[PDB]
């Protein structure tokens, strides 16, 4: 009966620790479960014991963590929807365009709805047949063919989590900042599925030609790879792979647009026929 | 994947390519990382069909 | 008292500022600190838990690190030397014999403006955009002067060349800054002097730093449209040689009125 | 005032011999100093050449060559040319007026 | 002669503090009454402004002195080149 | 009893003054090794005896 | 017996632009130094072109080592 | 291996004497700087990027401190002890001299 009041003094000791101030880093992988590895958010790597009575049920694919600040140990994990790089935007109001102000490009309208509204709602259709949904969207054309306006118009009817964001929000200003985004923005997906991400242009970051002779390349370059191995493992969630969008297709790097990762390729025509043109008149007036 | 050949598909791409960042002048390496992890089939696609 | 005041500075120290980057629980919130790394901290009791929210700044303690109390947005130190320059200013007057010219500038820009009510009715999207171009040493930038003095909203005059600075990536934060700047202080006014420095096209097999263009711009083009779609800015561009230009900057529906100054 | 035409006939010589007689500050500047491989360095040059000459106002800038960055050339097609005229470029805003600069001159040759 | 030995007592401490040496950082902004400088070592800090430092000397962008172990606006300097 | 006694001795080992991943470029005949410390630059160390 | 220093003048070129300005200026001062010098400039003819203008290539790195 | 093989030799064993002293000692290291302007004291900027206000030393003449020379400073609270020759762009220009 003594030694019920001295487990209890020790378990308070321990909880003070588990608490504020803490700095965040990620756990990268274990090496036994008892050890881990975690890059602090100072763009070093530390070798931490782990605090044993805690859940590596999430933990142990990487997910964002807690750490104490001298001692430098793995004191807790914090939910994969905590520590965001964005807030998800399904939950604010949708977007101003809806389908009444969508005029043509009625035939790419067909291949949109059937790519990115039908996985999400009724998973078990592909399935049953045996054929594989299509994983990620790519939209490419001349600069005003009105992307963006055919992505908010299947915004606001979905209703289902949406996550917004670009290509320039990446942009690297701290050590190992531009890998640390890409890990958020794939986990976030999961843990909220059904949602559709989009990246809004993403030129600048595929580049057909790197040399890596300067710092500013491998940045670039560190985010491109972690993008590929974060899409692998979408594979196999309710989210329907990334949408992104580029204006000019031909600087695009050949890993990204390889199959695993993007499979269709919605052209947008700007020729059109007469009955198409129309249409655009129409709900302009 | 019979003869349990690591198939290497070499391409111009520097996505991969980190410690040297050009093919131009990779030959030795490209040899002792494929000579160390034998046997391999390094698939040379040249295209030769850009213009 | 002039020394004793001296006395009472030196007894305070820094407080690190930061802003709230994420709610974790009720207790504990996420800062992201300006030094760098995010912490996990705590609250005073102070202040509420509703007057906090994502993105607002907060200073924080030396060590401890506990939110203090609620800061207003920080203002970067390069849109207060921006706004300053007005010297040289006249009226209506500009160009003298093209006051049809004046006029179709003022069609974009002042009309609107005052009367929001025109647009409404008639229900054209309001416009925003322009660009200035014709043979050097006319007085394209003349104009811009007769534009930022009459209106009297507030101006923003950011040469190009005179923010790319020498870290990388501190280029894009800035700009991206002064969008959210030209939002708060409204009606307001970005003109873009000189163009033709980020005026690169796709290229990028050149040196690195036909590259930093290149990412410097897709923030300027996915800022102007994306979903982003900012009301109560207006942009007025003067460029020399017209062609220059990357083809997403030549492009109608970003940029009402191409002018020709003759 | 530039200052042009066939090699031998002075340019460089006199110049410099009546701008530090009339005792008006002469400061010397080469033009292929402008000319930089940090990005953003350039820029950040002019600005510098023209902040210390604002304050002691009227003072000489004499100009040798203007030749680095003075080329025609800035609708390029791949090339380190859009380096080059970012300084050539912030030229054109540190010379349009805003008082304090109302008072600065320039030789060139 | 009991007033003037107070003033020579608070000025003998901050003689000790104005001399060498000094981190050097700029005004982000003046919030105001409190002063936001952005450093050399490129982080931020909100401090309660030096009052003996006007707060005329103290515009957005003004270069000056801070004193690295407590940070407080030591002294004014003119802007470098 | 031995379950206090695992909470009381585990706040010993959960304190680390610090613990790097390195890794082995080149040993030296010295019974020194040449590690690096891998966002850093290069520090040549000996070994413990436990290895 | 007087120093003797020589240069590649194709040593120079590199692809970021004024990398051969760099050299350039403090070989200038590193000879102004040392009195009584000789400073041996050969293969010239890469970096001691003829003074043109194409309007389309790269001679804009090379025009301005020589400036 | 290389079987412990470093140079030094058998002179090295007298340098023993002299040169534990002065390894103590901290005439090493200086934080080597560089000065961005003289006001008529001294602004050095460190090759970290820092900038920091500096003074004289232990008896360096003022005519040594000229502009852009770098100069070796106190490891700990900043103070020039010892200036040093200028640019360290100077190196792919030694080599070419035969
Ligand atoms: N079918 C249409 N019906 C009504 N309006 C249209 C149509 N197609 C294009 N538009 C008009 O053209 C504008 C610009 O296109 P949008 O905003 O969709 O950008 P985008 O072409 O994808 O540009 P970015 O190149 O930056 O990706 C729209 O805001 C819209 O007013
Ligand atoms: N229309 C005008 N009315 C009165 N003065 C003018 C006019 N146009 C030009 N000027 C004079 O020319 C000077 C410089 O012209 P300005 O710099 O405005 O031309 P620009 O087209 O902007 O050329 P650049 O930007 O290529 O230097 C003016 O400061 C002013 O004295
Ligand atoms: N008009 C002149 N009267 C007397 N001496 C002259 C004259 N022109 C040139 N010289 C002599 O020629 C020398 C070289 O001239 P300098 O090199 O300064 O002229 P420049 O026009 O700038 O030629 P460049 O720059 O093409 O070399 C002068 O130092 C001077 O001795
Ligand atoms: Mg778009
Ligand atoms: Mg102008
Ligand atoms: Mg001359």
């Amino acid at each position: 009966r003594h030694l019920k009041r001295e487990l209890k003094r020790a378990q308070e000791e321990v909880k003070r620790i588990q608490s504020v101030p803490l700095v965040i880093g990620q756990f990268l992988e274990p090496i036994d479960q008892n050890t881990g590895i975690v890059s602090s958010t100072t763009g070093m790597s530390y070798v931490v014991r782990i605090l044993s009575t805690l859940d590596r049920e999430l933990l142990k694919p990487s997910m964002s963590v807690a750490l104490h600040r001298h001692s430098n140990a793995l004191v807790d994990i914090l939910p994969p929807d905590s520590d965001s790089s964005i807030s998800v935007m399904g939950e604010n109001e949708k977007p101003d365009v809806t389908y009444a102000d969508v005029g043509g490009l009625d035939m790419q309208k067909q291949e949109i709805r059937e790519a990115v509204e039908l996985p999400l709602v009724q998973a078990d259709l592909y399935e049953q047949i045996g054929i594989d949904p299509p994983r990620g969207v790519l939209l490419y054309g001349p600069p005003g063919t009105g992307k963006t306006m055919l992505v908010k118009a299947v915004a606001n009817s979905t209703k289902a989590a949406f996550i917004r964001v670009n290509g320039s929000e990446f942009v690297h200003k701290y050590l190992g900042e531009g890998p640390r985004m890409v890990r958020d923005v794939f986990r976030l997906a999961r843990e909220n599925a059904p949602s559709i991400i989009f990246i809004d242009e993403v030129d600048s970051i595929a580049t057909k030609r790197f040399d890596a002779q300067t710092g500013s390349d491998r940045e670039v370059q560190r985010i491109l790879i972690e993008l590929l191995t974060q899409m692998d493992g979408f594979d196999q969630s309710t989210n329907v792979k990334v949408i992104m969008a580029t204006n000019r297709a031909d600087t695009l790097d050949p890993a990204l647009l390889r199959p695993g990762r993007l499979d269709r390729k919605i052209e947008f025509p700007s020729l059109r026929d007469r009955r198409e043109r129309r249409l655009i008149f129409g709900t302009i007036a | 994947h019979h003869t349990d050949c690591k198939f290497i598909r070499v391409s111009g791409a520097e996505l991969v390519q980190k410690y040297i960042g050009e093919g131009s002048r990779m030959v030795r390496e490209l040899f002792v990382m494929a000579r160390e992890h034998a046997p391999s089939i390094i698939f040379m696609d040249e295209i030769d069909s850009i213009g | 008292d002039k020394t004793e005041n001296d006395i009472k500075a030196l007894q305070s120290i820094g407080q690190l500022i930061g802003e709230v980057m994420k709610e974790l629980s009720e207790e504990k919130y996420i800062v992201k600190a300006s030094s760098g790394p995010r912490y996990i901290v705590g609250v005073r009791n102070s202040v509420d838990r509703s007057k906090l929210k994502k993105g607002v700044r907060v200073t924080l303690d030396i060590t401890t690190l506990t939110i203090m109390r609620i800061l207003p947005r920080e203002t970067d130190p390069l849109v207060y030397n921006m706004t300053s320059f007005e010297q040289g200013e006249i009226t209506f007057d500009g160009i003298g014999g093209l006051t049809e010219q004046i006029r179709e500038l003022r069609e974009v820009i002042e009309l609107p403006l005052k009367n929001p009510e025109i647009f409404q009715r008639v229900g054209i999207k309001p416009p925003k955009g322009v660009l200035l171009y014709g043979p050097p040493g006319t007085g394209k930038t003349l104009l811009a002067k007769a534009v930022a003095a009459t209106i009297g909203a507030n101006f923003i005059f950011s040469p190009a060349s005179g923010i790319v600075d020498k870290y990388i990536g501190e280029s894009a934060r800035i700009i991206r800054e002064m969008f959210a700047y030209a939002k708060e202080h409204e009606p307001c006014i970005i003109f873009m002097d000189e163009v033709d420095a980020i005026g690169g096209r796709r290229f990028s097999e050149g040196t690195s730093a036909d590259r930093e263009i290149q990412r410097t711009l897709m923030e300027l083009l996915t800022q102007m449209d994306g979903f982003d779609n900012l009301g109560q800015t207006k942009i007025i561009m003067a460029t020399n040689r017209p062609d220059t230009l990357d083809p997403a900057l030549l492009r109608p529906g970003r940029l009402d009125r191409k002018v020709e100054i003759p | 005032a530039l200052m042009y035409g066939p090699p031998g006939t002075g340019k460089t010589l006199l110049a410099r011999a009546c701008a530090a007689q009339t005792n008006a500050t002469f400061l010397k500047l080469a033009a292929p100093q402008l000319v930089q491989m940090y990005i953003g360095e350039g820029a950040k040059l002019v600005r510098d050449a023209f902040a210390l000459a604002k304050e002691k106002a009227p003072t000489i800038i004499f100009i040798d060559e203007l030749d680095a960055i003075g080329t025609k050339r800035f609708d390029s097609e791949k090339s380190g040319d859009r380096e080059v005229q970012r300084t050539m470029l912030e030229l054109l805003n540190q010379l349009d007026g805003f008082s304090s600069d109302d008072r600065v001159k320039v030789l060139a040759a | 002669n009991v007033m003037l030995e107070k003033i020579k007592d608070n000025k003998e401490k901050i003689k000790n503090n104005r001399q060498l040496p000094y981190l050097v950082a700029n005004v982000v902004e003046v919030m105001d009454k409190a002063a936001v400088v952005k450093t050399s070592s490129r982080q931020t800090v909100f401090l309660p402004m030096v009052g003996l430092v006007d707060p005329d000397k103290l515009k957005p962008n003004d270069l000056v002195g801070v004193n690295k172990d407590s940070y407080l606006i030591l002294d004014t300097l003119p802007s470098e080149f | 009893n031995d379950k206090v006694r695992f909470i009381k001795d585990e706040l010993r080992l959960l304190q680390e003054p610090g613990s790097y991943v390195g890794e082995v470029i080149k040993i030296v005949s010295d019974k020194k090794v040449l590690v690096k410390v891998q966002p850093e630059g290069k520090y040549i160390v000996d070994v413990a005896k436990d290895i | 017996d007087a120093t003797f220093i020589r240069v590649i003048g194709s040593e120079l070129v590199q692809k970021y632009v004024g990398e051969g300005a760099r050299m350039v200026r403090e070989l200038f001062e590193m000879a102004r130094t040392k009195k009584a010098c000789i400073i041996f400039f050969d293969e010239i003819d890469a970096v001691g072109g003829a003074r043109f203008d194409d309007g389309a290539g790269g001679d804009n790195e090379v025009q301005r080592t020589m400036l | 291996g290389v079987k412990e093989s470093d140079t030094g030799l058998a002179p090295s064993h007298l340098w023993d004497i002299m040169g534990d002293r002065q390894r103590l000692g901290e005439e090493h290291p200086l934080q080597v700087a560089r000065c961005t302007k003289i006001i008529k004291k001294y602004v050095i900027n460190l090759k970290q990027i820092a900038k920091f206000v500096v003074g004289l030393g232990e008896r360096v003449s003022p005519t040594d401190i000229e502009e852009g020379m770098r100069v070796g400073v106190d490891r700990s609270k900043y103070n020039i002890e010892l200036p040093l020759p200028p640019r360290i762009d100077p190196s792919v220009t030694m080599m070419t001299v035969e």
